[PDB]
Formats: structure tokens, sequence, C-alpha cells
């Protein structure tokens, strides 16, 4: 499930369909364009856990969780200078939402049957 | 570089369909004739193109106003990496 | 019903030779034709200053262009005129098919 | 608001809207037949526009 | 290099933390709330939010100001 969701993130980054971030995530929530997102959990968030569970539990959004925040934005490319390898300066993410225009893939049927069952 | 993301994408796709772009060097002209489907000032187009010249993926030529950008094959690789498109489609200039 | 051909030339001897050869074509097809009319040439007047800046005696130059135009009337059907116009072309004369 | 402050001087007439078609200057333009050239660029481009000096 | 006249700056956005969460107040149960206004019109998008001034709300692009 994790590798398939990562390649969905990569293909949506290639297609420029995803809306990386949080304000534009709320924009997609208000436009009702939230189908899959990666939700942070058990992190050191002082007044953010209640609001992030509120925005994840808003309108037909997947219950996809991640262990930590700093490794979610490494795939997104928040400060990913020097594309051939690892950057010398990077800040992690909190939330990413995807709008898979190229939704159809080999593992997408497995992912939706995992979620819907 | 005060330019939107769609403007670079459309300019790069315009450079894919025709390999060399023409432009008139004047800042007092924001109604671009050669790209008329979208409103775009020519000043920011020439700023992005001199940025790409300082990158070093495309040539430079002058005919009294007329900046001619001759693209290289490694420049084709860099631009197709920027759009993240497969190299299956050849340039139309390369099509005989 | 009536047709006409207009021939504007930069040169003069090319104009005379092309018009004479088209008269010879109109006579080898043996058709009653109004002959060419020698329209006047235009004496072009451009006068500039040779000096880039201002110093000394002011010496000018007289620059002239030569343009020579003709009209020839035709009474022949138009397709033969198209066929004789599509052959014997030359770089420098933009031909016309006057219709009225 | 510099998009509407940029065209705060309209260009419709005068020598501010007209310039050379070769070297882009605003002195001594040729308005004969819409050449829109200055004198010296016309002088160095007079040989290749089909010209002989006669009188 | 420098002028004897003083210089006035330009509107630079400073280091601001926890601002957009001010548009989502933490309530008791699962009620989607809103403390400030939005566009009733559509020339500004639904994700565009109003300002909180002394007596009026200002739209991001449309500049349609409605006072109280
Ligand atoms: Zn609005």
């Amino acid at each position: 499930v994790n590798t398939a969701l990562q390649e969905v993130l990569k293909t949506a980054l290639i297609h420029d369909g995803l809306a990386r971030g949080i304000r534009e995530a709320a924009k997609a929530l208000d436009k009702r364009q939230a189908h899959l997102c990666v939700l942070a959990s058990n992190c050191d968030e002082p007044m953010y856990v209640k609001l992030v569970e509120a925005l994840c539990a808003e309108h037909q959004i997947n219950l996809i969780k991640v262990d930590d925040n700093k490794k979610l934005g490494e795939w997104v490319g928040l400060c990913k200078i020097d594309r051939e390898g690892k950057p010398r300066k990077v800040v992690g993410c909190s939330c990413v939402v995807v709008k898979d225009y190229g939704k159809e893939s080999q593992a997408k049927d497995v992912i939706e049957e995992y979620f819907k069952c | 570089m005060l330019m939107p993301k769609k403007n670079r994408i459309a300019i790069y796709e315009l450079l894919f369909k025709e390999g060399v772009m023409v432009a008139k060097k004047d800042v007092h002209m924001p109604k671009h004739p050669e790209l008329a489907d979208k409103n775009v000032p020519n000043l920011h187009v020439m700023k992005a193109m001199q940025s790409l010249k300082s990158r070093g993926y495309v040539k430079e030529q002058f005919a009294w106003r007329h900046f001619y950008w001759y693209l290289t094959n490694e420049g084709i690789q860099y631009l197709r990496d920027y759009l993240h498109l497969p190299p299956e489609i050849v340039p139309a200039t390369l099509r005989r | 019903h009536r047709i006409r051909i207009t021939l504007t030339s930069r040169n003069v001897k090319s104009l005379e030779k092309v018009c004479a050869d088209l008269i010879r074509g109109a006579k080898e097809k043996n058709l009653k034709v109004k002959g060419p009319v020698r329209m006047p040439t235009k004496t072009l007047r451009i006068t500039t200053r040779k000096t880039p800046c201002g110093e000394g005696s002011k010496t000018w130059d007289r620059f002239q262009m030569r343009i020579h135009k003709r009209l020839i009337d035709l009474h022949s059907p138009s397709e033969i005129v198209k066929q004789i116009t599509s052959i014997s072309i030359e770089p420098g004369v933009e031909v016309e098919v006057t219709i009225a | 608001g510099h998009q509407q402050l940029y065209w705060s001087h309209p260009r419709k007439f005068g020598q501010g809207s007209r310039s050379c078609r070769v070297c882009s200057n605003r002195h001594g333009l040729i308005r004969k037949y819409g050449l829109n050239m200055c004198r010296q660029c016309f002088r160095q481009y007079a040989k290749d526009i089909g010209f002989i000096k006669l009188d | 290099k420098s002028y004897t006249t003083p210089k006035k700056n330009k509107h630079k956005r400073k280091k601001v933390k926890l601002a957009v969460l001010k548009y989502y107040k933490v309530d008791e149960n699962g009620k989607i709330s809103r403390l400030r206004r939005e566009c009733p019109s559509d020339e500004c998008g639904a994700g565009v939010f109003m300002a909180s001034h002394f007596d009026r709300h200002y739209c991001g692009k449309c500049c349609l100001t409605y006072c109280f």
C-alpha cells in the first residue's frame, strides 16, 4: 500500500494534479476535491492534531496515515534542490492532497479494494 | 522572477511545437502577437529567456529586434525533464 | 467578358522583351488584340544628407528609383491567358490579372 | 498598479510612438512611403533595395 | 549609492506563525465552522477568505467592500 501510494504521489507530481500544502488543501476541501490525503499522527503538534483530524474527517477523505511529518515532504519536493541526490536544506510537510487525473494504474484497483472493503 | 507557473509551461510547450521562437524587444508592448491565446507581457518572456540563456541550454541570435533561440539536444532533454514528458514525440523541426 | 493584364517592372529591357514575347504569343494564337500602351515611368525623388553630423559644406545626393508599368488588354478566353501567364516567369515582376 | 501606471503616457502620435525599422532611433526619420528609417541606415541599406544613382 | 533623503520601505510579509488556523476555530464536535466571511459571489473563488478590519471585509481580488 505504501509503495503504491508513493507512486501515486510521484505520478500526480509529474502530472501536476496534486495540491501540495495546507491552505490550498482547505481550498480543495471547500471545492470538495479531497479524495486521498496523507494524515500525520503521533507527532509533537501543540494545537494542530485536533484541527488536522477535523480536516481529514471532513468530506469522504481516505484514512491514510503516516508515522512522521518530516519524511512526507521529502517525496513532494518542498526544498528538493540538487535533484540527482539529497539537498543540504529541507523542511518537512504536514498535509498533501492529490487529484489523480491519471488515476488508472496497475495498483490503483488494489488500493481502492483495500480501502473500500 | 515574478511569473506564474502556467506561463512557463505554455512557453515551453510553444518551444516544443516550433523549435525557435521570435520576439520583439520592447517593454512597451504587453499584448503578445505570437502567443495571442493568452495575455502575456513580452518583458517577462524575454526575462525568462535570458534566464534560460544564463542556464545555457539554448542559443542566442539578434536581428534588429528579433531574438532567435536555437535549441540544442541536451536542451531538449532539460526542457522535456522540466515538463516531465517522455521523449517519444520528436520536434516538428526535426520532422522532415 | 473583358479582361486585362498589368505588368509592372523595375527594369525596362526585361519589360520590353516580355511584352514583345507576349505579343508574339498573342499573334501565334492569331487573335484580335489591343496592343500595349506605354504608361509613363515614375521619376522617384529621394534626397538625403551624406554627412552623419554637421561640419563644413553641405553636400546632398539625389537618389532615384525606376519603375515601369504597362497594361495590355485581352479579348481571348481566360484559361489560355492563365496558361500563358503560368509560363515565362521572372523574379522581380509581380504580375496581375485585371478583371472588370 | 504598475500595469496601469506603465501605460500612463499614451502612444498615438509624435516621434515618441515612431522609431526606426533598422536601428531604432528617434531623429531624422524617413516618412517617404513608410520607410520609417533614419538617414544613415537608409544610406547603408540603399544599395540592396534595388537602387542606382542617376542624376 | 546612498541618498541624503530617507527611504520608505515596501510591504514585506514578516515571519508570521499560525495564521490560517485562525480561520478554523477548534470547536467541540464535528461542526465545520467559519469566523470571518467569504465571497457570496464567484469572481473570487470559494477558497478565498475575507479580511477582518474594523468595520468591513475586503476580498482578495474583487475588491468589493461591504461594511456594516
Ligand atoms: Zn471576491
